[PDB]
């Protein structure tokens, strides 16, 4: 079974930025 | 054999509803040889029913996403539940607040909670406040008795 | 004959965070409908809990905790359980929780469940070893059961 | 008397890893009366293996720095795996995530995972999913037979 | 038990906004 | 160990 389908997973990914 | 019993969800998030204990609908965690993890209690599907008079440890573990929604804050108070998800626990008692949006995922345990149960006690996980849209991405309740 | 345990918790106050103090731990019946103290062969003092057979033990703590209790000092704690005295903490029980910024609300923190062996006169308390600014503990429970 | 092992890492942190097992260097955590706190399972410096079947609890804590890391979010999703890091143990995820930069440490427990394990098992905390750089500043592993 | 009381407790709790 | 070298320690201040 693939880990992208194990619980939990994000809710969201926002788009990664240099703060 | 001591009693025992592992409930929990990792197939489908779920949004917090106020008094709805959570969906557990999981009871085999061992990924080469799965088994249900149950001697003399029941899995209900949101909860575990004890069957063997005694002292147990129960606990719960909440992955809470909290920027899932437009409006803040995002807010929720979880308990155990003892037979009606209105008699809560105290001890069991958890809370996370962002006061802004935009919080992801959040961690919750409950303490290793001891506590004297009885033949017929239903055990849930059960929110009790909730602000905004309060997501549970995974979650899972355990209950062993000390003996 | 039955394994000694005690679970001494605070649902019923908050409380501020002073360093090396341990925390206020008032309550030992969690059972809403039955309530009788949990504890078999411990003490709890009021704050901790007291060994009085030897043993291998699991002991952990949990804390709610709210980060939101200043307006120009970002909030943070690091805790352990102690041993004994509260300058005695244990390795392996600390947790930590930091904010960057003002005004942020609860977040929980939970030990893991330590394995330890423990000696009669014991005494297992939640301290606070390091503190940035005021730190606001909603709620904590400590958990003592032997194992062996 | 049962089979337990407890493994933990409180002497230097660690940036996480795609399934990576975590560093557990220390098994004493007893200050004054130093023992390994291992009885029939070995520690291995990065998990606990299993020698005897039966039923245990297993579960990990984790301290995470979220802003030890030049980009944002920082997140991570974390599991036990059994005898290898991508063959992870269902209901025992955790996940945090920060979408910005005012979070530091933030706390993690799994559930105290109830699970059939056999001889030979080797339990190990694993990072599957990481966005920006995560900070493992502590970590602790319990596999603890229930009998 | 009602739960209003019982610990924790938010510590205080803003109502519910759009930020802007 | 001093606690100041307990980890947790707080990646930065």
């Amino acid at each position: 079974i693939e880990p992208e389908n194990i619980g939990p997973t994000f809710s969201a990914l926002p788009p990664i930025y240099i703060p | 054999l001591p009693a025992f019993g592992f409930a929990f969800n990792a197939s489908a998030p779920q949004f917090a509803s106020l008094f709805t204990p959570l969906l557990l609908p999981s009871v085999s965690p061992n990924p080469n040889i799965p088994v249900p993890v149950i001697n003399d209690t029941v899995s209900v599907g949101d909860g575990i029913r004890i069957l063997r008079a005694g002292i147990y440890q129960i606990s719960y573990t909440l992955t809470i996403s909290l920027d899932n929604s437009p409006v803040a804050p995002e807010a929720g108070r979880f308990f155990l539940s003892l037979g009606t998800p209105a008699n809560i626990i105290p001890g069991s008692g958890t809370a996370v607040r962002s006061n802004v949006i935009g919080t992801g995922e959040v961690d919750v345990s409950s303490g290793v909670i001891l506590i004297n149960l009885n033949p017929g006690d239903l055990i849930q996980i059960v929110p009790v406040q909730l602000i905004g849209t309060v997501d549970i991405r995974a979650a899972a309740l355990t209950v062993a008795q000390i003996s």
